[PDB]
């Protein structure tokens, strides 16, 4: 009300309105899905288009061979993050010949949204991202949220509707998780989640956005026709 | 390619009896080649005078620079700068370029105009003040000069008296320097008239 | 733009089948003077890494540092910090091989040339050579100052190329080690008698031996020796 | 530094600070430029509530850019100096690098961009200023008029005005400037000018400037006594 | 060796192809004129790299030039953008001494010499390199203003041929270049190797040489 | 943030005006009236101090005339502090000038200066600006004789017979009236006197509430002299135009 | 190194 | 660059510039104008360093032609000397200094007077009867010394200013391939295109 | 007052909202891309009868195969123009090659958001930037002030946008041809514009593999002015 | 004083065939009369069938070939997935050399490939950025052994046709992946021969549609 | 300079 006019100001019950106004512009985003088993780390993200004339807004970006995210919300604040990301991985290759670890890979972005919560002039930024990678510790699912809470899970999902699918994950944790060294019925998985978002609309060949990481798989990303199989 | 000797040049100051002497001769040259023999290296901040030796282009620029300080301080203090406090002007602008320096011999010549007391001062490129009851050389022939004013001077000598001395002075220095010479100039100044004389020398 | 004041002399090492060897005498030279007698040259980093320096000591005590910072900036945040993700010796060169070049290239240098000796997670050999200009390269035997001279000579008899490294034993790899700082005992004026040693094994681990003598030095001969030529007595 | 963003948009989409802008365009002084066959001419409205003024000193209401271009402008006087003295400075640097004379699309493009470029800085408000730019390009004898205004946008006129009453001898030049025939000569498009002005002004006295510009660098201001002949020649053409 | 002279038929431009590294040859196959644009030319002699980089950036300065003012670039104008540029770097060791060569409306056919030390000079002949003196000495006591299109080829190809003959910096093959009202028009590759037996034959020249 | 403290003391009006200018011209308009008055051969600057008291030291008082150079003099209207932070920046940009020309610096082009940094304090910066107008009496060898005014705004004309401070209205029209072009300097002195003597706020007009000071070529030979008349200088021209 | 006709 | 002469005369100033541009053993042009017209009534002619002096030149005509516009005035000849000097002073205490000695003849329309002023790289400023820069001045001043009369009309001038080329063209080393003469006067600047 | 990069209760940024208010008050600009080439046209809209039209410059090169057209408060494009003409420029001197039309977009569209308390203020501009490359073919974007981009078959920005939008959901299909493409604009314009279409208040422009890109003359657009109204007459 | 440059010895030779290219070197680090490594790469698959190797002072050539695969990683990033050129990636490095213009890389670079109609390409840098596609070039240590005898035997320099009295030329062909190979293995081990600084290994990278082989060959160790 | 016991 009096306290939301930037992001330095406290309300009375210790609430940072601009951050909550933040996490608001998320929820407005499309839906997009994260789950993993032991061996892969699997992405699945419905693209939104302007209209019938216009393309389907990429919601996945590579971070490294190793490394990627989905997005949901302000698109150009996920290309900020998304490029410091892939600067701190790059770094870490150059200087240490070291592939950067999926939870410092948090860490990072948890610090660089705190930084843009505490300062005058500043904003948060207004994206929550789902990073997926595979590093020495195996498969790894993070959802990073720009207050700067970063959780690793199991599987989750942000945006609209992002309810249906997380509980549908919630229901199927214990049979998912076991998917071993099957690329495949873990998409599946995957797409069967993300249907539980859906309402009027369904998955089409140029809607539906899906990236895999894993064992043996570098952070591959599938569109179009390459798709068709999982609908 | 020694700043101090490229151009040539020499100023010598006197003290008399209620008044001081302040002279120049007029040769500007580029080492060997003789250029201008209309370059006096004597100016006047109203009745503060400043003659400055050495480097040609250190020597206007000084002259504007002191010009600019001097008509400043005039319209703040609502007063005419005296001798005195010129001299420690000077001192402070040299030592600012102390790492730096403008490559001058400057000399202070005037009467205070509240004591009536005769003032003369030499400095260094760098600005350390040299006071002097008797006379102030500087420039090329500094060394010819020295042995000029030391013999030839007395104190308490009358304006015209004074004026034959400095001028006999600066003239056979001159002579004995290369780079020196080209016509000369004196300045005579009283308490409130000051005559200024062009000498005729030997043009080589 | 440096000069070395108070230096130190050849580091050496070599693989064998199971894992690494190096060595580096105790010496902390002032010039021609034999200043410092106590000086540790090997520093280990965690329990698979032996970084072993020459060159100037003041600029390795530097290096000690950043070895000894790196550990504590990899345990932050990290809860396999004594597992999967421990700092490997890959890791521990290629970042003194960043900081040795960045140094060279801002001409103001580390006076050193560093050798990191160790075994990577998978079980695989590591030895690696940095120096000043920030030039690294790798090889079954590597040495430093006198030893790049003498020592490798000695070591390839024993590890000539890559299938050599197989057929070396851990006995017959420190006998060689120990027999090439004899050799730089004799014949380099800037090293000491006293030495440490550190084996790096897939198996058994770090063993880091110190207060090491040469021994079994061939003296006797120079009684025979008389005048410079045609002198008798 | 102030840093503070002084022009933002409001919610109906719209920048106030560059509409207020506008707003100290239209209470300054009337200014017109008509071009013609051969030549372009600069009028300017002097107010005559200051009487005792020294016409030799008192800056003129056209300022020369370079020999071949002038700028006139309505609004803010103070910020009119800023813009001509970038602009001059310009022209100099154009000659330097370019080895030739700004183009008169070139100039107003510059000055144009000058005055957009504070409408999205931080810290300062825009310029309340309208410029009309005329002149001819180096080596041509196609007469050139352009007008600037806060926002940064510019065009090319056939004839055009600015500042108070503006909207008056706008209506004026619409059925009295013909696109198939522009005045033929000097006299012409001085005389549509000065009949343009006398719509607006009040008296034909001190109160009108003329600057006539022609190709090769030819500038000229018009004296008293010149512009006096056309008022007196338009009134008694107006009775009848 | 490189030279550009005007002429009645426009500009004739001719280099060599010859690149060394002290004493030692490193190639014979180098391009050592830059087509800027249809009616621009850029000639290189010195640094390899030094011209290299700026003409081929003169080409991006003389491009964006043309996007910003919907018009071509005067030759005056694109010459004093690289000698302004090489007079920012002065006493920074650039070594570069080029020829901007072009037709516009306004100029008609130009030629602008620009070197590393800041000198840019319009004229109507020039030879630049370590054999400028060698095509210098055929090239003037044979230039008039009258010669022909056919003419004048062939006396810049010989130019730097004399010049690929005796300096022993310069050599490989000749490029010729002829600049007219309609733009440039490139006129072949020449290999000394074949051209030196053909001129020599032809033409009864190089009498010093051992037939 | 800072942000809700900030006055905006550069933006616009809705009516398109500059807000803190117009303030500061409000503020001008109750300071002490300053006159200046061009002759053919030479110019006066007349000006009231600000309601006097009987113990101010008046002989040692400089308030409302400055000495910017041997050629050009200020009458100032406003905060003074605020003048003197001008004056000093003025009496510099004159001896930049010397320094870099060898010749005394032309009216127009420090008058221009001045009026560029008073300006620039409206546009950019966001600080007020100067509650201060100037009235610049001055000689060059271009334009002669020349009175010029600048005010908070930056813009700045120039004039024959001119008023900035209070009753610039009902003063303006007593000079427009009475004044005439081949008016000499002697008249001049009279008509300043006697438009404050009418316009001023006090009970009658006496030497130690006015500063006076005119730029003649009275000196010796084609040359000008500034003259800050003196206490007893300016009880002797009250006296002897009949005003007391 | 560095080539320099 | 190498020759560059001045010769101020009763009611004009006359400055003689060689044409040769030489690059090591190569003469790479034979009519190079090593002047600037500053302003109507202001001409100055440069030698020194290659690149240095054209980029000096021009900085200062850029200057001196802001000036005019800003002001609707012409600057004097004196200001001119003065503001090159202060310039070329600044210079000679910068990281890289121009190495260009200049004369500026000038017509001051106030005075009725020509002027001719020499300034070396240093900021070293003269006003003489006549002037020159480089080598030249070790034959010219001393035949000028002898032939120059202050009287002397712009015709006498040029005789005088053809007795200095022919000496040059005898006992200099090098050859700078004759000289572009201009005249600056109360009519402005002209050049003389058969000398 | 309140913060320039300040969120809405909704979760939107209001001077980017506000911005494309402006974008609504703006010029009608419409794009269609064929497989034959990509088509841009705009609305002049002169203000005055006595306003010299051909001065107004709408429709902008970026380089040989890539155009581009505006709406909004034009005089904003001109800084955006300019970093698109270095961005390409630089890209061919650093990679001896032309940019892809997406990258081009990118470039721009990262100016966007780069404002608050950088520069004080969003664009007041809706760019539609066609072009060609090797990879993607023809293609049409649309860059917002909100720092967003959306490929387009066709695309209608300005006052008569979705009215516009409309009628080109009806008309595009995948086999239009460049002269279809070129009718199809004029139409659009002619029904959206408040006086009426001619050569002198519409500008016309394509972009193709072949010749590049290409602004149409007065004389060619009076042309296809007069081909469309015959052939709407024709049935 | 502190002299940041070394010589790491070692030469490399590139040559492009009709629908191939070879980029070979030598695996012998030495600094002034000792060995380092007998077998030390400086030939690298840097990605999109491109090869590169920077011969001379090693720190300087590990540096570019570094930032040069890090350029494809972003080239990659920002311009979706778009394959580099070898063009592209010449113009590319040549701004990496030019970069430090004014504190050099001490390295004689090579990269090869294929161009975009197939062929194969070899491209040449100096120590400052000049670069020049060319069938052929050797460089580093024993370049100027091996150069001329590429010469004569890829572009058959000062080979007549017998019996034509030396009138017609030996007519320009491509040469077989196994005629170059033959060339390569014959240029190092004369380079071998009668220069110091090289021998230990050959490592050859053969850049063909199908992707990057490697071949190793035993040189002599003395 | 330079005056310096
Ligand atoms: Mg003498
Ligand atoms: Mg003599
Ligand atoms: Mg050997």
């Amino acid at each position: 009300n009096n306290y939301d006019g930037d992001t330095v100001t406290f309300s009375p019950t210790g609430r940072l309105f601009q951050v909550e106004y933040a996490l608001e512009a998320i929820k407005q985003g499309s839906v997009t899905v994260g789950l993993r088993s032991n061996t892969h780390a699997v992405l699945v993200a419905l693209k939104r288009n302007a209209d019938e004339l216009s393309s389907y807004q990429k919601k996945i970006i590579k971070c490294d061979e190793h490394m990627g995210l989905s997005l949901a919300g302000l698109a150009p604040d996920a290309r900020v993050l998304s490029n410091y990301l892939r600067q701190q991985c790059n770094y870490s290759s150059l200087v240490f010949n070291r592939k950067l670890a999926v939870e410092r890979a948090g860490h990072l972005l948890c610090d660089k949204a705190q930084k843009n919560t505490q300062s005058y002039g500043g904003r948060p930024y207004g994206v929550g991202l789902l990073i997926i990678g595979y590093d020495k510790s195996g498969a790894h699912l993070l959802e990073f949220q720009p207050s700067g809470n970063v959780t690793e899970l199991y599987g989750t999902a942000i945006g609209a509707r992002s309810q249906g699918a997380k509980t549908y994950l919630e229901r199927t944790l214990d049979t998912f998780i076991k998917i071993d060294g099957n690329p495949d019925e873990l998409i599946k998985a995957g797409v069967e989640a993300i249907s539980q978002s859906l309402r009027d609309e369904s998955l089409t060949v140029d809607n539906l956005s899906i990236a895999i990481v894993g064992k043996d798989t570098p952070f591959t990303i599938y569109d179009g026709e390459a798709v068709a199989k999982y609908i | 390619s020694d700043p101090s000797s490229i151009n040539g040049g020499i100023v010598v100051a006197m003290t008399g009896k209620d008044c001081v002497a302040i002279a120049c001769d007029l040769r500007l040259g580029s080492q060997s080649l003789g250029v201008s023999n209309k370059f006096e290296k004597i100016f006047h901040y109203g009745h503060v005078f400043l003659g400055i030796t050495g480097l040609a282009t250190d020597v206007t620029t000084l002259n504007e620079m002191f010009r600019y300080k001097t008509n400043l301080y005039k319209l703040k203090e609502e007063r005419a700068i005296e001798p005195e406090t010129f001299t420690q002007l000077v001192s402070s602008s040299l030592y600012e370029r102390r790492f730096g320096p403008y490559f001058v011999g400057p000399v202070v010549a005037g009467i205070n105009s509240k004591s009536g007391k005769p003032f003369i001062a030499g400095f260094d490129l760098i600005g350390c003040i040299d006071e002097a009851k008797d006379f102030i050389v500087s420039g090329t022939a500094s060394d010819q000069l020295f042995g000029m004013c030391e013999s030839l001077y007395e104190p308490n000598l009358e304006p015209e008296d004074l004026f034959e001395t400095i001028s006999q002075a600066l003239l056979n220095a001159a002579d004995r320097d290369a780079l020196s010479g080209w016509g000369a100039v004196v300045y005579i100044i009283k308490k409130d008239e000051v005559v200024k004389r062009y000498l005729k020398m030997r043009q080589d | 733009t440096q000069q070395p004041i108070v230096t130190g002399t050849s580091v050496i090492s070599m693989k064998y089948d199971n894992g690494v060897i190096i060595a580096a005498d105790n010496l902390g030279s002032y010039g021609s003077l034999l200043r410092f007698n106590g000086v540790e040259r090997l520093i280990p980093v965690g329990d698979n890494t032996v970084v072993g320096i020459s060159g100037d000591i003041s600029d390795m005590q530097h290096i000690e540092r950043l070895l000894k910072d790196l550990v504590t900036e990899n345990a932050y945040d990290n809860p396999l910090a004594d597992a999967e993700e421990a700092l490997e010796p890959s890791y521990i060169f290629e970042y003194l091989a960043t900081v040795m070049y960045q140094r060279r290239s801002k001409m103001n240098p580390l006076w050193n040339a560093i050798i990191v000796a160790g075994v990577q997670s998978n079980g695989d050999q590591f030895l690696r050579y940095v120096n000043l200009l920030g030039v690294t390269y790798s090889s079954p035997t590597l040495a430093t100052g006198f030893g790049a001279h003498m020592a490798n000579p000695l070591l390839r008899k024993v590890v000539d190329r890559e299938s050599d490294i197989p057929k070396t034993t851990v006995q017959v790899a420190e006998e060689a080690i120990v027999n090439a700082m004899r050799v730089l005992y004799y014949r380099d004026a800037r090293s000491s008698r006293n030495f440490s040693l550190a084996i790096i094994d897939k198996n058994t681990g770090l063993t880091f031996k110190k207060n090491l003598q040469v021994e079994n030095m061939k003296w006797d001969f120079a009684k025979d020796i008389k005048g410079y030529g045609t002198q008798k007595i | 530094g102030y840093d503070r963003a002084l022009s933002i948009f409001s919610p109906d989409g719209h920048i106030f600070q560059v509409e207020y802008a506008l707003e100290a365009v239209k209470r300054g002084t009337c200014a017109v430029g008509v071009k013609g066959k051969n030549c372009v001419v600069l009028g300017c409205e002097r107010r005559s509530t200051l009487k005792l003024q020294d016409t030799r000193i008192t800056p003129s209401k056209v300022s020369k850019i370079d020999s071949h271009v002038v700028l006139s402008f309505s609004g803010l006087n103070a910020d009119s100096r800023i813009l001509i003295e970038k602009a001059r400075v310009e022209a100099q640097s154009h000659r330097l690098t370019l080895e030739d004379p700004v183009t008169v699309e070139y100039l107003t493009r510059y000055v144009a961009g000058v005055q957009q470029r504070y409408t999205q800085s931080g810290g300062v408000r825009p310029f309340g200023v309208s410029t009309l730019i005329a002149g001819f390009d180096p080596r041509d004898d196609e007469p050139k008029l352009y007008q600037t205004e806060p926002s940064g946008i510019y065009s090319s006129w056939s004839a055009q005005t600015i500042g108070r009453n503006s909207k008056t001898v706008r209506e004026f030049l619409e059925k009295n400037y013909d696109r198939k025939e522009p005045p033929a000569t000097v006299e012409e498009c001085v005389k549509l000018t000065v009949r343009s002005l006398l719509e607006v002004v009040q008296t034909g006295a001190k109160n009108i400037e003329i600057t006539v510009v022609k190709p090769d660098s030819d500038i000229v201001a018009l004296s008293s006594e010149e512009i006096n002949q056309y008022v007196t020649q338009i009134e008694q053409e107006k009775q009848e | 060796t490189t030279l550009a002279f005007r002429f009645q038929g426009g500009i004739i431009v001719a280099v060599d192809s010859r690149a060394t590294a002290g004493n030692w040859v490193a190639s014979q196959t180098v391009k050592k004129v830059i087509e800027i644009n249809p009616f621009l030319l850029g000639t290189m002699a010195g640094g390899a790299a030094d011209c290299q980089f700026w003409e081929t950036w003169l080409g991006s300065q003389c491009r964006l030039h043309e996007l910003r003012e919907k018009e071509r670039i005067s030759v005056a104008a694109a010459s004093k953008i690289l000698s302004n540029l090489v007079y920012q770097y002065k006493g920074a060791g650039l070594s570069m001494g080029t020829m901007i060569c072009g037709y516009t409306r306004k100029e008609g056919p130009t030629i602008y010499y620009v070197d590393s030390d800041g000198t840019r000079l319009k004229g109507d002949i020039f030879c630049v390199g370590s054999g400028q003196t060698f095509a210098y000495g055929v090239l003037d006591s044979n230039y008039k203003w009258d010669l022909s299109v056919e003419d004048a080829l062939y006396l810049g190809k010989r130019s730097i041929l004399a010049a690929a003959h005796r300096d022993a910096y310069s050599g490989g093959s000749v490029n010729l270049y002829h600049v007219t009202e309609d733009g440039w028009i490139y006129h072949g590759n020449h290999d000394v190797g074949e051209l030196f037996w053909k001129v020599k034959e032809e033409e009864g020249s190089f009498n010093n040489v051992i037939g | 943030g800072s942000r809700r403290y900030d006055s905006r003391t550069t933006i616009f009006s809705p009516e398109g005006r500059l807000y803190q200018v117009e303030y500061a011209l409000e503020s001008i308009s109750h300071a002490g009236t300053a006159i200046g008055i061009m002759a053919s051969d030479g110019i006066v600057l007349a000006a009231e101090r600000k309601v006097t008291s009987t113990l101010l030291e008046q002989d040692t008082s400089t308030e409302k005339l400055y000495k910017l150079n041997d050629k050009i003099a200020v009458a100032v209207a406003g905060l003074t502090a605020d003048a003197e932070i001008l004056i000093n920046t003025a009496r510099i940009h004159a001896q930049n000038y010397l320094k870099t020309y060898n010749e005394d610096i032309p009216v127009e082009i420090l008058v221009r200066r001045l009026s560029d940094i008073k300006q620039g304090y409206t546009q950019h910066g966001g600080l007020r600006p100067f509650g201060v107008s100037f009235i610049y009496a001055g000689y060059d060898d271009r334009y002669g004789y020349q009175l010029y005014t600048s005010n908070p705004s930056g813009n700045y004309t120039g004039w024959k017979a001119i008023s900035v401070g209070a009753n610039t209205s009902a003063a303006q029209t007593l000079l427009q009236m009475d004044y005439k072009d081949d008016m000499k300097v002697d008249d001049a002195i009279e008509l300043a006197l006697k438009t404050l003597s009418k316009t001023t706020d006090s009970s009658a007009l006496t030497y130690d509430r006015l500063e006076f000071a005119t730029i003649r070529k009275g000196a010796n030979d084609g040359e000008v002299y500034q003259k800050i008349f003196k206490p007893q200088e300016i009880k002797d021209i009250l006296v002897k135009t009949g005003i007391t | 190194x560095f080539l320099x006709x | 660059m190498d020759i560059i002469l001045g010769i101020r005369v009763q009611d004009s100033v006359i400055l003689a510039s060689s044409k040769a541009v030489t690059r090591g053993i190569s003469v790479l042009k034979d009519s190079d104008d090593k002047t600037r017209q500053l302003s109507p009534h202001t001409l100055m002619s440069f030698a020194g360093e290659a690149g240095d002096t054209v980029q000096f030149a021009e900085y200062i005509q850029a200057n001196i032609q802001l000036y005019s516009i800003r002001e609707d005035y012409e600057l004097s000849p004196q200001a001119v000397s003065s503001f090159v000097r202060q310039e070329l002073a600044k210079s000679i205490r910068s990281r890289r200094p121009y190495q260009v000695n200049v004369l500026i003849g000038g017509y001051d329309k106030k005075k009725n007077k020509p002027e001719l002023y020499q300034i070396d790289y240093l900021g070293t400023k003269v006003e003489l009867p006549y002037g020159a820069h480089g080598y030249s001045g070790f034959y010219t001043f001393s035949l000028l010394d002898h032939h120059y009369r202050p009287d002397m009309t712009t015709e006498e001038g040029l005789d005088l200013l053809k007795l200095c080329v022919q000496e040059l063209e005898k006992r200099m080393p090098m050859d700078f391939k004759g000289v572009i003469v201009k005249i600056v006067d109360k009519d402005g600047i002209r050049q003389v295109d058969d000398f | 007052d309140r913060g320039v990069s300040t969120f809405s209760p909704e979760g939107r940024l209001f001077q980017v909202e506000y911005s494309l208010e402006a974008i609504k008050l703006g010029s009608t600009a419409i794009g269609i891309a064929t497989k034959e080439g990509v088509v841009l046209g705009v609305e002049k809209r002169a203000t005055s009868p006595l306003l010299e039209s051909d001065s107004i410059e709408k429709i902008v090169e970026i380089d040989r195969h890539i155009g581009c057209a505006m709406s909004g408060l034009t005089a904003d494009a001109r800084s955006m123009i300019e970093h698109a003409r270095t961005a390409a420029v630089t890209h061919n001197l650093y990679y001896d090659e032309d940019i892809n039309v997406e990258s081009l977009t990118q470039s721009v569209c990262d100016l966007a958001l780069r404002f608050g308390e950088l520069m004080s203020r969003p664009f007041g501009v809706a760019l539609l930037i066609a072009g060609h490359d090797a990879d993607d073919g023809y293609q049409l974007f649309h860059a917002e002030p909100s720092g967003t981009f959306y490929r387009y078959n066709a695309k209608a920005i300005g006052s008569g946008s979705e009215g516009a939008q409309a009628e080109l959901l009806n008309e595009w299909h995948s086999s239009l041809t460049l002269k279809e493409a070129e009718l199809l604009v004029l139409k659009i314009l002619k029904q959206v514009m408040e006086e009426k279409l001619d050569e002198n208040n519409a500008q016309l422009s394509c972009i193709t593999k072949q010749d590049g890109f290409k602004i149409y003359d007065n004389e060619k657009t009076a042309e296809l002015i007069k081909e469309l109204k015959e052939k709407e007459a024709a049935e | 004083q502190f002299n940041p440059y070394g010589d790491n010895g070692g030469t490399i030779l590139g040559i492009a065939g009709e629908d191939f290219a070879v980029l070979a070197g030598d695996t012998r680090n030495i600094t002034d009369y000792s060995i380092n490594s007998r077998y030390e790469p400086k030939v690298f698959d840097c990605g999109d069938n491109i090869v590169m190797s920077a011969n001379g002072f090693a720190a300087d050539g590990d540096a570019l070939v570094k930032r040069f695969k890090n350029s494809v990683k972003w080239y990659h990033f920002d311009h979706n997935d778009k394959k580099l050129s070898i063009n592209s990636a010449a113009r590319n490095i040549q701004h990496l050399l030019y970069g430090k213009r004014f504190f050099p890389y001490y390295v004689h670079t090579i990269i090869a490939g294929l161009d975009e109609d197939g062929k194969g390409a070899v491209y040449s840098f100096d120590p400052v950025g000049s670069y020049e596609r060319e069938q052929c070039r050797a460089g580093g240590a024993a370049a100027s052994l091996i150069m001329p005898f590429l010469d004569n035997q890829v572009n058959f320099k000062n080979q007549y046709e017998p019996g034509t009295n030396g009138k017609v030329k030996k007519p320009l062909k491509y040469l077989s992946v196994e005629e170059v190979i033959k060339l390569v293995r014959d240029s190092f081990t004369s380079a071998t021969e009668r220069h110091i600084q090289v021998g230990d290994g050959l490592e050859i990278l053969i850049v063909t549609k199908d992707g990057v082989r490697k071949e190793f060959y035993e040189l002599k160790r003395d």
